């Protein structure tokens, strides 16, 4: 028995979203199961919107968004939709479909889960990355270690690697993960700590790629001279 | 508990089991068990249907099991129809494969089912009258 | 609603260590609780099911305990595959609502965290958005405390974190905070400050920036 | 120590046995009279079951007859509402058709003027049809009459239905149940690992074909022969193929239909003047297609005799008209091509497209029964029909000199074969609720 999420992974806002998930019914079981939608955002703990039953459908919504959620459900050929209107913001979220239901042949709860799918609400589009050099300050020069970096901001959509110094340099390169701004688009850093003594006299150049729109960049990143 | 879903075996699923798991499976069998031209061939299906499990519940009502599905009967089961171990018949023989073994002695026990329950029911009859 | 409780947030545990979380509910719930356990990338799992039964398919390590409005989940043997979140979630009545969860990692020595700060180029003020970020690195354990400072007074709000994951390596940290602002508040201002707060610093480390300096 | 006999009820216990077989269907005038059917089950259960080898053949189940029972029943129901064309048998002066006909088509087509009766009987009107050559027979300008004159009357196809046949679940009454074979590489007749309990038939498509299934279920994952006896030379073979190809027939005639009355209410729909130009109704098909089937089929064929014979593809035998070409419905109209282009291969061990032309004829006696004839009134327009073949009827010839050049030609009179390859994954059973099985209870004695 497995569940399998399916729909648009890039949403414009304010429509209504719709998400279906197809079932896979035990074999050699007849009975009721129930059907739910748990949507869990970046960094934060999940959130059930609602469920509903196989046999009576009885819908069961949450009083923080009965407004909006609707779930639907078909048995001529066996699926559930989701449907979401007025999408926000904080809608961006990896969203589950869940079938609860206890085999009383096997005395089981057969907790499934299955694997997500990424729904993301923002207006913009494919475009290039915007790239920023984060260089150290002149008064840190006085630490044995200074950290360098390169700030991705306004870009859209996913996945972007950052290299330094063609992919040589990997000790103490942290690349953060991307947050999605309040503008709709993507954002992270990637920083490098590296000895004061090699500043001045070792090129650092950070490298961008960004496969959905094909582009490369290069920056060379160095303390701001006084 | 209030999002718990309930799923039963189906019907006809435990055919392929043995004795024991087979036996948890009689009531889905029990409650699954129930221009003129198409209409009567219809009917005549419908009733036969009827007059068949009305003839079954009768077979059972002639015994001592007026009603409940699993039912003992004081007449000891003799080793002529099945010399078997009760560990091995429960738990490595489906209902099928039972059924065929000894599908020649059927009648022979429901005349004994039928002559021990009317002694039976004499025998209570004159405990009655003490 | 119903509001769920959860602790610890984040703990430090070794392999083989004898380690507890607590749940509590706003109401009574009795016995129908369940523990969830998530990865990064993957969808939670069913450990234990009303409160003292063991779901098949689940190590028999993993244990629970409690009743009404407390909730305790013990492992017995902590092994490296148990480094996840752990979530705890009431089915009582409506609304299905999980706790505030509990990531477990590997327990090491304690090291201060390197905070530095990065000033916005002239590009990016031109651009129309500027970003302040306070970077730390070589930190443990997991929680720490970082706060945005403007004109030195204590500010919240269009702050954004990123956190990456733990390294396999040297077992430390690594963490990322960014003001995002637009070019007319970063020029209404001047003294711009990011203060990171840790359990191996001894005084607050308070890292200030100056738009003429 | 001792047993007691204990009687259990609900056992799953399965008998071979026969019972009634109702009809059902999505109940979307209908065809073939689908009202009678009750509203099928939109959601069908289908319950897998482990560790079972029931044993299923085909040639022996009553589902087949059943079918072929309901089939006539129904044609009958819907034939008998439909307007007796019995006063027609006249003597009809019938003339050839010239206007711009091909050689090829030469000679089929006949222009008949006939008197026939009106609303009021003391008169009569002088008209005009056409009738082609396999529904009249000359009597000794030249005087001809229907091929059903000497034979009983039949009535004619109402126009307000069709023959579209629209699938149809087959549901057994309470006390029995229906197990169907899910395994891929079923043999004709043996057991089968995994069988599934399942409510009823799926839709199944009543088709009328005599040397070519077509419309039917494609196979699972690659070709298979089916027979009672393959070493049988007078037993039938199926051959069912999983890739299907497509055939396009056509009726180039643009033919008008026209509306006679021939009595209070009665309309007699003739063929009248053809506009345009005039053509032979034929069907093409894919040559690669067709010759990768073919090959496929061959293939097969080889693992049942030897690796070094030789197989040859002949045309039909001979006999009636009825199985020695394919006859088929599309639109109303019903087509008899001369499949000899087809089997006309040999295989030895280790702009494209054929076209077989067709003929048209009204007088058709479907289900090979004497008398009881249909007539099928003129569609108005040109007929285009597209269709996919899902499998052969083949039939081994007689002699097998030294095992030897194996002819196969295609064949089958009975339509029971064109659901053998249907109905043979499914099979019905009688449940038997009656179990004794033994344990050491005693009960409460009084
Ligand atoms: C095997 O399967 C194939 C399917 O691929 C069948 O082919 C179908 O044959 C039927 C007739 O036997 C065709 O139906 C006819 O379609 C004509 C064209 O209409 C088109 O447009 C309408 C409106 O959108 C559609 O509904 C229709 O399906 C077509 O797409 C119609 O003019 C015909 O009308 C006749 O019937 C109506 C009642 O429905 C009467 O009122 C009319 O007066 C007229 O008599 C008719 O509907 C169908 O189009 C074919 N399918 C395809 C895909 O072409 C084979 O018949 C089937 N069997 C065999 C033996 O091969
Ligand atoms: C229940 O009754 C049936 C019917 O009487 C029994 O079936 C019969 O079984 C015998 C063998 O037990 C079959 O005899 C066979 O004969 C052939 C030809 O001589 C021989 O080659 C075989 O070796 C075997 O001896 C017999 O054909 C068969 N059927 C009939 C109609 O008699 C069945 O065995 C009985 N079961 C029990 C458990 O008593
Ligand atoms: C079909 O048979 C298998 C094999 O016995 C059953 O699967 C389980 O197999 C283990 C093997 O050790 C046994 O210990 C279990 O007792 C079996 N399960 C049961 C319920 O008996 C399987 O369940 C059977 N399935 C059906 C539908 O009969
Ligand atoms: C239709 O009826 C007419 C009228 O009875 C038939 O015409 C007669 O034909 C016979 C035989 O040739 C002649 O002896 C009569 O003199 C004809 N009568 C008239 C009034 O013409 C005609 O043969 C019938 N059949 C057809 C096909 O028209
Ligand atoms: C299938 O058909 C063949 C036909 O060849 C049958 O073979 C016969 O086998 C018997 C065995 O005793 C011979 O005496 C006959 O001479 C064979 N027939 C011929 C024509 O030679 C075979 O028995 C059939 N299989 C069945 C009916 O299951
Ligand atoms: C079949 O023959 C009849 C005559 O028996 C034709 O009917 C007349 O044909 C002429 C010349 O073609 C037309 O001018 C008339 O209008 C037709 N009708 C009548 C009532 O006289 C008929 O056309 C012939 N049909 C074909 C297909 O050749
Ligand atoms: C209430 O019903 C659910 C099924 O929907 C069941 O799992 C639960 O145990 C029931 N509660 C009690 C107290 O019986
Ligand atoms: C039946 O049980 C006896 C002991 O009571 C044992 O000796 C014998 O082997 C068993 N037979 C089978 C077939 O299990
Ligand atoms: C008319 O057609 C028939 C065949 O149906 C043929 O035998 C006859 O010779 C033809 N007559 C003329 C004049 O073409
Ligand atoms: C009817 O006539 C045709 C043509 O002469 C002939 O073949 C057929 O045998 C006849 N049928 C009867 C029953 O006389
Ligand atoms: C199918 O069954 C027949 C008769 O039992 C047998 O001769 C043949 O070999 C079988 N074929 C396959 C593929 O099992
Ligand atoms: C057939 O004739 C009718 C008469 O109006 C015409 O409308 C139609 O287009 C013709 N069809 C073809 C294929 O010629
Ligand atoms: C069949 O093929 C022939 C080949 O010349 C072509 O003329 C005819 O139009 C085709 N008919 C159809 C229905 O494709
Ligand atoms: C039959 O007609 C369809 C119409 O789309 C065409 O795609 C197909 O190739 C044709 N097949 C043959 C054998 O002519
Ligand atoms: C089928 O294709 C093969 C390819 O070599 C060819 O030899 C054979 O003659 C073809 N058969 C027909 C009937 O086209
Ligand atoms: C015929 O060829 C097939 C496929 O190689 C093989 O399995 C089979 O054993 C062969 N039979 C004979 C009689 O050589
Ligand atoms: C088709 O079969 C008939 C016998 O029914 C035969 O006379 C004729 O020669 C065959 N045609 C071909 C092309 O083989
Ligand atoms: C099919 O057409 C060929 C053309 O030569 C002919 O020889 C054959 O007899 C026809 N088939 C039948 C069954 O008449
Ligand atoms: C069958 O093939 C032979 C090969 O020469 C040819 O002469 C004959 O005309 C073909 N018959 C048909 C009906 O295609
Ligand atoms: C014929 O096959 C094609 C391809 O699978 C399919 O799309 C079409 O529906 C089929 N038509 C019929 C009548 O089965």
């Amino acid at each position: 028995v497995q569940l399998q999420e399916s729909g648009p992974g890039v949403v414009k806002p304010s429509e209504t979203l719709s998400l279906t998930c197809e079932v896979s019914l035990h074999a050699s079981r007849v009975g009721s199961y129930y059907w739910s939608w748990i949507r869990q955002s970046q960094g934060q703990r999940p959130e059930w919107m609602g469920g509903l039953y196989s046999d009576t459908g009885n819908t069961d919504y949450n009083p923080s968004l009965k407004s909006r959620v609707s779930l639907s459900r078909d048995m001529s050929k066996k699926q559930f939709f989701l449907n979401l209107r007025s999408v926000t913001a904080t809608d961006t979220a990896v969203y589950f479909c869940v079938s609860r239901y206890v085999d009383h042949w096997t005395n089981r709860r057969f907790d499934v889960w299955g694997p997500g799918a990424q729904v993301t609400v923002t207006s913009a589009s494919t475009k290039g990355p915007s790239v920023f050099p984060l260089a150290p300050s002149s008064r840190s020069t006085s630490e044995s270690t200074a950290a360098l970096g390169c700030l991705v901001k306004d870009y859209f959509p996913e996945p972007v690697t950052v290299s330094w110094n063609s992919g040589s340099l990997t000790s103490g390169v942290h690349t953060f993960p991307a947050v999605l701004q309040s503008s709709g688009l993507y954002s992270l850093s990637s920083v490098v700590t590296v000895p004061s003594s090699s500043l001045g006299t070792q090129t650092y150049v950070c490298n961008v790629n960004h496969k959905p729109s094909n582009t490369k960049v290069d920056k060379r990143v160095e303390i701001k001279t006084c | 508990a209030v999002g718990i879903g309930a799923v039963f075996l189906g019907f006809l699923g435990a055919a392929g089991s043995t004795m024991g798991a087979a036996s948890m499976t009689l009531t889905v069998q029990a409650r699954n068990l129930l221009l003129t031209v198409w209409g009567i061939k219809q009917l005549q299906a419908r009733v036969l249907a009827v007059e068949r499990y009305l003839r079954d519940q009768q077979l059972l009502g002639i015994w001592g099991c007026s009603g409940k599905l699993i039912c003992c009967t004081n007449v000891p089961w003799n080793s002529s129809w099945s010399n078997r171990n009760l560990s091995e018949i429960w738990d490595n023989m489906t209902w099928l494969q039972w059924d065929k073994e000894i599908s020649n002695y059927t009648q022979i026990i429901y005349g004994l089912l039928e002559e021990s329950q009317n002694q039976q029911e004499k025998n209570e009859q004159d405990l009655l009258a003490l | 609603d119903i509001q769920m409780t959860q602790s610890p947030s984040s703990l430090s545990a070794s392999v083989g260590d004898r380690v507890t979380v607590t749940c509590r509910a706003s109401l009574d719930i009795n016995k129908d609780l369940n523990w969830y356990q998530q990865k990064p990338g993957k969808a939670p799992a069913l450990l234990i099911y009303a409160a003292s039964t063991l779901q098949t398919g689940v190590s028999s390590r993993f244990s629970g305990s409690g009743s009404g409005t407390q909730f305790t989940l013990t492992i017995s043997s902590l092994q490296p595959e148990d480094f996840a979140t752990y979530y705890c979630l009431q089915d009582y009545s409506f609304p299905l609502t999980f706790g505030g969860g509990t990531k477990i990692d590997l327990k090491r020595t304690v090291a201060a965290p390197s905070v530095f700060i990065f000033p916005p180029s002239e590009d990016q003020v031109k651009s129309g958005t500027v970003s302040v970020v306070c970077l730390l690195n070589n930190f443990y354990p997991r929680e720490a405390s970082v706060k945005w400072k403007v004109d030195g007074a204590l500010k919240t709000g269009n702050s954004q974190e990123s956190v990456t994951e733990q390294d396999s390596k040297d077992n430390t940290y690594s963490l990322s905070s960014t003001l995002t602002l637009s070019s007319t508040e970063y020029q209404s201002h001047k003294v711009y400050a990011c203060e990171v707060t840790h359990q191996g610093l001894s005084s607050p480390v308070t890292k200030s920036f100056n738009r003429a300096a | 120590e001792n047993l007691w006999v204990t009687v259990y009820y609900g056992v799953p216990v399965w008998k071979d046995a026969e019972t009634t077989l109702f009809c059902a269907s999505d109940a979307k005038h209908n065809v073939w009279a689908t009202h009678a059917c009750v509203p099928t089950d939109p959601n069908p259960q289908e319950i897998h079951l482990e560790n079972v080898t029931e044993e299923f053949n085909m040639w022996k189940n009553n589902m087949v007859e059943q079918m072929h029972t309901d089939i006539i029943s129904l044609w009958d129901q819907s034939l008998k509402p439909c307007v007796k064309l019995t006063p027609l048998c006249v003597t009809l002066q019938c003339t050839n058709v010239t206007n711009n006909i091909t050689d090829d088509m030469r000679g089929e087509l006949k222009n008949c003027s006939f008197n026939m009766t009106t609303e009021l009987r003391d008169k009569k009107q002088k008209v005009y049809s056409l009738f082609y050559r396999l529904d009249v027979v000359q009597i000794n300008n030249k005087e001809y009459r229907l091929i059903n004159c000497n034979t009983s009357a039949c009535t004619q196809a109402c126009p307000k239905v069709s023959f579209e046949p629209i699938p149809i679940h087959y549901c057994a009454p309470a006390g029995f149940a229906i197990l169907k074979c899910k395994d891929k590489k079923f043999n004709g007749t043996g057991p089968c690992p995994s069988v599934s309990t399942v409510q009823c038939t799926h839709g199944i498509k009543p088709v009328v074909s005599t040397q070519l299934l077509l419309n039917g279920s494609l196979a699972e994952e690659e070709v298979m022969i089916r027979s009672e006896n393959i070493t049988n030379n007078a037993k039938n073979i199926l051959v069912q193929f999983n890739t299907p190809v497509q055939i396009n027939c056509t009726r180039p005639n643009n033919n008008t239909r026209k509306s006679i009355r021939i009595g209070p209410g009665q309309a007699f729909y003739a063929t009248g003047d053809i506009i345009g130009d005039i053509r032979q109704a034929h069907c093409n098909v894919s040559k690669a297609t067709w010759n990768e089937t073919l090959g496929k089929v061959v293939k097969q064929l080889r693992k049942h005799f030897g690796n070094n014979t030789i197989i040859r593809f002949a045309n039909s035998s001979g006999g009636d008209l009825e199985v020695t070409t394919h006859s088929f419905n599309c639109g109303g109209e019903f087509f008899y091509c001369n499949t000899s282009g087809l089997f006309n291969s040999t295989w030895i061990s280790n702009n494209d497209s054929i076209t077989l032309p067709c003929r048209i004829k009204q007088i058709i006696n479907m289900w090979q029964r004497i008398g009881q004839c249909m007539y099928a009134p003129p569609i108005q327009g040109v007929i285009r029909c597209v269709s996919n073949i899902t499998g052969l009827i083949l039939t081994r010839d007689g002699g097998s000199t030294n095992s030897t050049t194996e002819t196969f030609r295609p064949g089958g009179g009975d339509m029971r074969d064109n659901w053998r390859s249907e109905l043979y994954k499914y099979k019905v059973v009688k449940i038997e609720p009656l179990g004794v099985a033994p344990t050491r209870c005693k009960r409460r004695v009084v």
